[PDB]
């Protein structure tokens, strides 16, 4: 498509905690809007900063809501007086998930970005996702006949810090962050929390099978085909040849290991030499 | 009413993070703005946000504040839940460190004709590195009073004499014609976990295998490297063996070590290997056919 | 202490030439205080009253403070000496010594303000200057140390409620010395509750 | 206490002593920790008698400091 990665900034995601926050104050709202002003690289997206605007709606019906565009104007006005290389790339909401209506606000957006990304920001401290969903606005050419609709198109988005904002982030992040752990403990952290987000993605997906199983749910007949292909490719690792290859490979892998752990053991020998030495230098001089 | 040197002022995350981008990006313009935020009492200036004023022009210096572009920036946010008042402005020091010129002097004696408590806040983005920003709030000292014989403020506490100010602050005025107040930041459980955020891996790419070939090709190159490695390290064993201990480590400049690139080569390839095979044996149990 | 009281007013004018700041000033006072602590001994402070005039703003509120230190366990009579000490009213920065002399008051009759635990109340009632009600609170919980009386809690309770930095900080420190060890739940639950909801630092 | 007991006062003066980093007056508490050095001899009255105890060891040993 036309965005490949979306890159939010962590002061986007501060100033989006901070907006909600402070409309929140008030004690009766559901999610808030703003919008979201970054440059483009490649089809690369990099959101980088971010203004709110006066944003209502209704909580029972989803054609009635009020966004300030005549705000939004405004403001991107003043952004761009202090930065031109900052543009209107999308909007932002903090709203756990999608909304009917987000459609509607997408569209008033893309007057002033033609291809504009909506980034869900969730404020609430999820454990294993990044707080941030991208989608992109595409037509949706179903082959079932049903007339082509306006859909939500998810977009690959990562959290990403300029020089000086990420030394900002490290000493916000001075206390909490652990950096005494290894590179390996964290790339098996890495794989345990991979295992964590699979898992949830599978419960999803499996949650879903079952509210359609018992009708609270149509069959989409589109989430079926993929469905199938995902267990299609599910690889056999009982063949003789994937298995010879995996033990072959193994065995190249820890043959490494072990040369590595040999000449470490020699070295920390030579360590302990030195150790030694010194000490019977130091305790022979004094 | 002396001020009290126990004073401090609260930079909120988001104001910090704000400073410091828009610093950076002003390189090396002293790049000015207006904080947000509220005089909780004698002793705290909290700042809870900041906007950026645009420059006028060129010029690495303090430009002269807009009052309409304040004026529309302050009744604008006052309609998306910000209504703070102004408790000083914020300019970058790009690399010089953290103090106030004539201009930066000037400049601050107008916030303090409106807001008597306003704070001159200067960030350095460039010297900032990782886990410690360069940051220093001031305030001006009037010369009336400590030229009759009077010290700018109170010590009614050790607060105000932790940070030991630098050299390069005081040959600029500090302690003579301004005062710095003790900064502290304020950082909530929701702001620390959204930023945890940053550079957090993917969770599909945990479990992603690295490219066979490559993986291969690269233990091959290491293991290769290693072996000139031992070849060397044999030699640096025999020669430290006769070398006198004021060239234990004079000797070893400008000359590689072959114990150093060995151990670093080891931990490279433990590392990798053993994330490979770990990764391979889990996905053989996940995905699984039956 | 005060027929065994042999100081040493050398040290003291040794090291008063040598201030220089305020932060030494106040450093003296004390000094000055702790050499006489108990002896009603106040030499050092009627030989040097021009150099303890220097003293300002919360400085002034420990010097009359360092009066309660030096008249230490002078039961006989305190209310009478520090109003020989400090005049009645008084317009330009009085509210510092008027504190002070408070928190003076309660220093002479630490742990045992039998009979000065109805004054300290009355004024810190009858009090408007955040000051004077920091001194008078700080007077208070030093004359009820331990006595848990209910009056003195609501009194203290009060001033802490009253959100002031100035005040609550003493308030606080006062509501901590009158339950001394009581372990009382009310106590516990509006201490900590108003440490979780207010936003002065000193309070805190 | 000389009986072992445990000194409030004592305790709560050096406490809020040490809270002189963040208020100054509030070092005047230390004079809650100031317990006397004495021996006082009494009667039957209540009341103080010319009373020469000895200390066995040398006057300088527990003496106050020459002043300069
Ligand atoms: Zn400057």
């Amino acid at each position: 498509l036309a965005v490949q990665k979306v890159v939010v900034h962590p002061l986007v995601l501060l100033s989006v905690v901070d907006h909600f926050n402070r409309i929140g104050k008030v004690g009766n709202q559901k999610r808030v809007v703003g919008v979201l002003l970054g440059s483009w690289q490649k089809k690369v997206l990099d959101v980088s900063n971010s203004f709110a605007v006066p944003f209502d709606e209704d909580d029972k019906d989803d054609s009635v809501w009020f966004l300030d565009h005549d705000y939004l104007e405004n403001m991107y006005g003043m952004f761009k007086k202090v930065n031109a290389r900052e543009r209107i790339v999308g909007w932002y909401h903090t709203g756990p998930k999608l909304h009917k209506n987000d459609i509607a606000i997408n569209e008033l957006m893309k007057r002033y970005c033609p291809n504009s990304v909506l980034v869900i920001i969730d404020v609430k401290p999820k454990d294993l996702g990044l707080p941030t969903e991208a989608y992109i606005s595409v037509e949706e050419v179903h082959d079932d006949g049903t007339p082509t609709s306006k859909t939500f198109e998810h977009v690959t988005s990562e959290i990403g810090a300029e020089e000086a904002e990420e030394v900002g982030v490290e000493h916000l992040l001075r206390d909490i962050k652990d950096t005494t752990v290894g590179t390996l403990s964290q790339r098996i952290t890495n794989q345990v929390h991979g295992l964590k987000g699979l898992n949830s993605k599978l419960l999803d997906i499996r949650s879903y099978l079952e509210k359609v199983a018992t009708g609270k749910l149509p069959i989409n007949h589109q989430i079926i085909y993929q469905l199938q292909d995902v267990f299609n490719l599910l690889p056999d690792v009982s063949l003789q040849e994937f298995v010879k290859a995996f033990y072959l490979k193994t065995n190249d892998q820890m043959v490494v290991v072990y040369l590595a752990s040999l000449i470490r053991s020699v070295v920390a020998l030579h360590n302990l030499i030195n150790n030694k030495i010194a000490n019977r230098d130091a305790e022979k001089k004094e | 009413p002396a001020v009290d040197t126990a004073e401090q002022v609260y930079i909120s995350s988001l104001a910090l993070l704000k400073m410091l981008k828009h610093g950076r990006a002003g390189v090396p313009m002293e790049v000015m703005g207006l904080m947000l935020g509220e005089f909780v009492d004698d002793y705290t200036v909290r700042v809870i946000d900041v906007f950026a004023m645009p420059q006028s022009g060129t010029g690495v210096s303090v430009e002269a504040v807009d009052p309409v572009f304040q004026a529309k920036m302050l009744d604008m946010l006052k309609q998306t839940g910000r209504p703070e008042m102004v408790v000083g402005w914020y300019h970058s020091h790009p690399g010089f460190g953290c103090w106030l010129s004539g201009v930066d002097i000037n400049t601050q004696q107008s916030f303090e004709a409106l807001s008597e408590r306003a704070v001159a806040v200067v960030v350095d983005p460039i010297q900032s590195v990782k886990g410690k920003v360069v940051i220093d709030a001031f305030r001006l000292i009037n010369a009336n009073m400590m030229v009759l014989g009077h010290e700018p403020r109170q010590t009614t506490s050790n607060l105000g004499h932790l940070n030991k100010p630098s050299i390069q602050a005081l040959i600029h005025g500090l302690n003579r014609h301004y005062y710095s107040i003790t900064i502290n930041y304020r950082k909530n459980e929701l702001e620390q976990k959204m930023l945890l955020n940053l550079h957090k891996k993917s969770w599909m790419e945990g479990l992603t295998l690295q490219d066979y070939s490559e993986h291969c090709k690269h233990n091959e190159s290491v293991v290769k490297e290693m072996l000139e490695l031992a070849k060397n390290y044999n030699k640096a064993v025999e020669e430290e063996d006769k070398m006198t201990p004021e060239q234990l480590a004079i000797k070893n400049v400008g000359k590689q070590d072959p114990k150093r690139h060995l151990e670093e080569h080891v931990d490279v390839l433990m590392t990798s290997n053993i994330v490979q095979c770990l990764a391979a044996m889990l996905d053989t149990v996940v995905f699984k056919l039956i | 202490l005060i027929r065994n009281n042999n100081t040493d007013l050398m040290i003291l004018k040794n090291t008063k030439d040598a201030v220089r700041n305020s932060v030494c000033h106040t450093a003296t006072v004390i000094a000055n205080s702790f050499m006489h602590c108990g002896t009603t001994s106040d030499q050092f402070l009627r030989d040097n009253l021009e150099w303890l005039a220097r003293a300002t703003n919360w400085a002034k509120f420990t010097a009359t403070a360092s009066l309660g230190v030096i008249h230490k366990g002078h039961e006989k009579e305190a209310l009478q000496l520090m109003a020989t000490y400090l005049p009645k009213d008084t317009s330009p920065g009085s509210a510092y010594q008027e504190g002070g002399g408070l928190y003076a008051l309660g220093l002479i009759h630490a742990n045992h303000g039998g009979d000065i635990i109805d004054y300290l109340l009355n004024q810190l009632k009858n009090a408007s200057n955040d000051i004077v009600r920091h001194g008078g609170s700080l007077g208070l919980g030093l004359a009820a140390m331990g006595t848990a009386r209910q009056d003195v809690y609501d009194l203290l309770k009060t001033n802490l409620y009253q959100d002031d930095a100035v005040t609550g900080e003493a308030a606080g420190l006062a509501l901590g010395l009158v339950m001394l060890g009581s372990k009382n739940a009310q106590a516990i639950e509006d201490m900590v509750g108003y440490a979780q909801e207010t936003q002065h630092e000193k309070i805190l | 206490s000389r009986t072992g007991h445990t000194h409030m006062p004592s305790v709560v003066g050096v406490l809020v002593f040490t809270q002189f980093w963040f208020w100054f007056p509030l070092s005047h508490f230390l004079s809650l920790a100031y317990t006397p050095t004495c021996v006082i001899g009494l009667n039957k009255d209540l009341k103080m008698p010319k009373v020469q105890y000895k200390s066995n060891c040398k006057p300088s040993t527990f003496a106050y400091p020459a002043p300069l």
